[PDB]
RNA sequence: AUGAUUAAUAGGGACGGUCGGGGGCAUCAGUAUUCAAUUGUCAGAGGUGAAAUUCUUGGAUUUAUUGAAGACUAACUACUGCGAAAGCAUUUGCCAAGGACGUUUUCAUUAAUCAAGAACGAAAGUUAGGGGAUCGAAGAUGAUCAGAUACCGUCGUAGUCUUAACCAUAAACUAUGCCGACUAGGGAUCGGGUGGUGUUUUUUUAAUGACCCACUCGGCACCUUACGAGAAAUCAAAGUCUUUGGGUUCUGGGGGGAGUAUGGUCGCAAGGCUGAAUAAAGGAAUUGAC
């Protein structure tokens, strides 16, 4: 337990978006390989009423209105948000 | 040229042992091409 | 768990008289006057077992029994630079690299073996091999990114093959 | 300037070679 | 191929309220009471000029 | 460039400014951005105009450097302190032995009088003008001390 | 001699045993660096990728018995502790100070936040003394050959230390105000307390001390979590059922990389004596010409 503990706060303290993005990327690849429409309809059902994943959100509206998403890296994050929202709206 | 970045299977005794004893591996591919060609032609 | 593969080479090839003492938790090697023949076998056996004692794979340690011009180089990070806290902890990560790749990169190019016992580093090889390895690991300590070191490791690798 | 002119003009009265004078470059030798 | 993240510098440029006093006097004190009449009357005067 | 154009009392005022300014006048012309070159340098660029004085001001090239250097070892520190260093006394003491040829306590006292009489011993080299050094340069010549 | 009620899982004070690399003043130890004495030996020693300045037959380096100077507390040192923060690791003593815990002790709203105002404040830096072992900006000088070892060496001023005073800036970071309540499971660690018919010890018993187990306070934190938030990284707080009220201080009105002009504001030089001077075979050539 002490060893498994010892590995955590060192990992918890490393918050670097490049490092965490790489870790998240490979985690999803492992998730998909290793590990029904009713859940999807419910998932779209929530998405279609809340309208959470477009540019009217506080963060997305803030980036767009200020010539600030023209930088590519933040645009990728904005676009990733839209596709994931687009995926939920898919039929 | 490429330098391997994984642990070598051979131990330091083994890598040197290889030195104790142009390339046979090249000469096997030398022949394997010929039979493929000999069968292809 | 590795002892089954440790005493055979010493007792048979080196003709040494081996024992390990539980009470003091130490290994014992004695020269047999009626059987031992090589004067340098006893120290050679001592040299071999120490390498395992420093953290080395047995098979790598066997190289010291087989050859005679293999030596241990050792140093600490603090000798290079006084890094502390995260700076020290990161610096260790630099030497190993992701998945330990960087440590394997140096080892193949230089023909040595590296154990990163926390801030303690030990190197096995020929005198020429270990010295250049000392340069590469130290260059990482000073803050050089490994990718640049990887290029230099490739450069020295070609020189090794030509000669 | 006119004050400068007097000093530089007066400097002519006190001018000497530098050949044997050790420069201040030697200051750090200690 | 490593690009570290930019360190967003602490603002050394004058803040907006400071900019008002960056002239010989306090810019906030020499104002008018009716800015609406300020713009209208001037625009007429400018064309008359 | 900003060191060359630096004026007395400014942060960038230095030995290079003091030396160049008395043999010539340097004036800024324009600023050149790093984008104006490729591959873009890591430093900004500038254009300056250098006008060398004719006639050359008749002061020994070595003497002017000698005084400038000992006082610019710490430009923001008092001139008196700049002469407190032990080696400054030793290099200077022998220079006085040269003057007599053609005494450490004496050269100490002589320096004390010069800095006191010129009222320069309590100011800083970073806030000194050409005239101030020239007056300092004289007061040592009168008492027989030549720097270089 | 004489009018009111609580004693807030608010606060202050008291008392009990503890706890801490908290602070100040003394004191002890500790190798190591440098230097010096004695002592055995004789050629180099040193340093780099490779070398030379450099010291060395008045004996270097190295060996051993000591002594002296000034710093500084390695290994123990940890996903631990203390302090408001900056910071804080040898022994023992004095000085006062402090959190938490226990309390069927005490005062009764004495509290939270904080312009003005005040104390402390990393390293560097300034003034005037002391000290000056090591390191060491500045500086000189050896070498300037070779790209993994490409900035190395020797000397070394200020400085590094201390006394009495100045400055007040950091990625002074959790890029994350303070106080209060509530909102998931798990076991590791620190300090204290409670309990057991638990182990070891006390090697006469015992009681303590050290461990084991369970619980309970406060602290650094850590795993899992479709509990909620976020775009996401991630967060027990950056959460409090769709849009918004528990109390209060401060800050911002737009980011990043480049340019243009200025009826604007504030700044910013020197110079007056001094002046040079065959185009081509008119060739190449161990290589050519006839
Ligand atoms: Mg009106
Ligand atoms: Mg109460
Ligand atoms: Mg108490
Ligand atoms: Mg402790
Ligand atoms: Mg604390
Ligand atoms: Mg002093
Ligand atoms: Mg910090
Ligand atoms: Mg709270």
């Amino acid at each position: 337990m002490f060893r498994e503990e010892r590995k955590a706060r060192r990992l918890k303290k490393i918050k670097s978006k490049t490092y965490r993005k790489i870790k998240k990327k490979e985690l999803m690849k492992n998730r998909e390989l290793a590990a029904d429409n009713e859940d999807h309809d419910i998932a779209r059902a929530k998405e279609r009423m809340t309208l959470k994943h477009k540019t009217n959100s506080k963060w997305a509206k803030d980036m767009i209105k200020h010539g600030m998403t023209n930088d590519a890296e933040t645009r990728e994050e904005m676009e990733e948000m839209l596709r994931q929202g687009e995926r939920l709206k898919a039929k | 040229f490429e330098l391997s970045d994984v642990k070598s299977s051979k131990s330091l005794a083994e890598i040197y042992e290889d030195d104790y004893t142009l390339s046979e591996e090249l000469q096997k591919a030398h022949s394997e091409i010929s039979e493929l060609y000999a069968n292809l032609v | 768990n590795s002892w089954t593969k440790i005493y055979p080479p010493l007792v048979e090839h080196l003709k040494l008289q081996v024992r390990m003492n539980l009470k003091t938790k130490s290994v014992e090697l004695r020269t047999n006057p009626k059987f031992t023949t090589d004067p340098g076998a006893l120290q050679k056996g001592a040299d071999f077992i120490k390498a395992f004692t420093l953290g080395f794979d047995l098979d790598d340690s066997i190289a010291l029994l087989r050859l005679d011009d293999l030596y241990i180089e050792t140093f600490e990070v603090k000798d290079v630079k006084t890094l502390t806290g995260d700076h020290l902890s990161r610096a260790i990560g630099r030497i190993a690299g992701k998945d330990g790749k960087t440590k394997f990169a140096i080892e193949n190019a230089t023909r040595t073996r590296i154990v990163l016992a926390d801030s303690k580093i030990h190197i096995l090889g020929g005198f020429t091999h270990i010295r250049m390895a000392r340069e590469s690991v130290v260059s990482l300590i000073l803050g050089s990114p490994p990718g640049k070191v990887y290029g230099n490791l490739r450069t020295v690798a070609s020189r090794l093959k030509e000669r | 300037r006119e004050e400068r002119k007097t000093i530089i003009g007066k400097l002519q009265d006190y001018k000497i070679d530098t050949s044997l004078l050790t420069s201040s470059k030697r200051l750090g030798e200690g | 191929e490593q690009s570290n993240k930019q360190h967003r510098k602490a603002k050394e440029k004058n803040t907006a309220k400071k900019k008002l006093h960056t002239q010989g006097h306090n810019a906030k004190a020499f104002a008018v009471a009716a800015p609406g009449k300020m713009a209208r009357t001037m625009q007429r005067s400018s064309d008359v000029n | 460039a900003l060191r060359l154009l630096a004026r007395p009392g400014d942060s960038l005022y230095c030995r290079l400014s003091a030396n160049v300014q008395m043999w010539a006048n340097v004036t800024h012309i324009m600023k050149v951005g790093k984008n104006n070159f490729r591959p873009p340098p890591q430093v900004e660029s500038s254009v300056v105009r250098l006008e060398i004085k004719n006639p050359r001001p008749q002061v020994d090239y070595n003497e002017w450097d000698g005084l400038l250097r000992i006082v610019f070892v710490r430009k923001n520190r008092t001139i008196s302190a700049g002469f407190k260093s032990t080696t400054v006394m030793d290099i200077l003491e022998k220079n006085y032995k040269t003057f007599l040829a053609m005494m450490h306590d004496v050269v100490k006292e002589k320096i004390d009088t010069v800095l006191k009489e010129t009222d320069l011993g309590d100011k800083r080299a970073g806030k000194c003008d050409q005239n101030d050094f020239l007056r300092l340069l004289y007061a040592f010549h009168q008492v027989g001390i030549h720097f270089s």
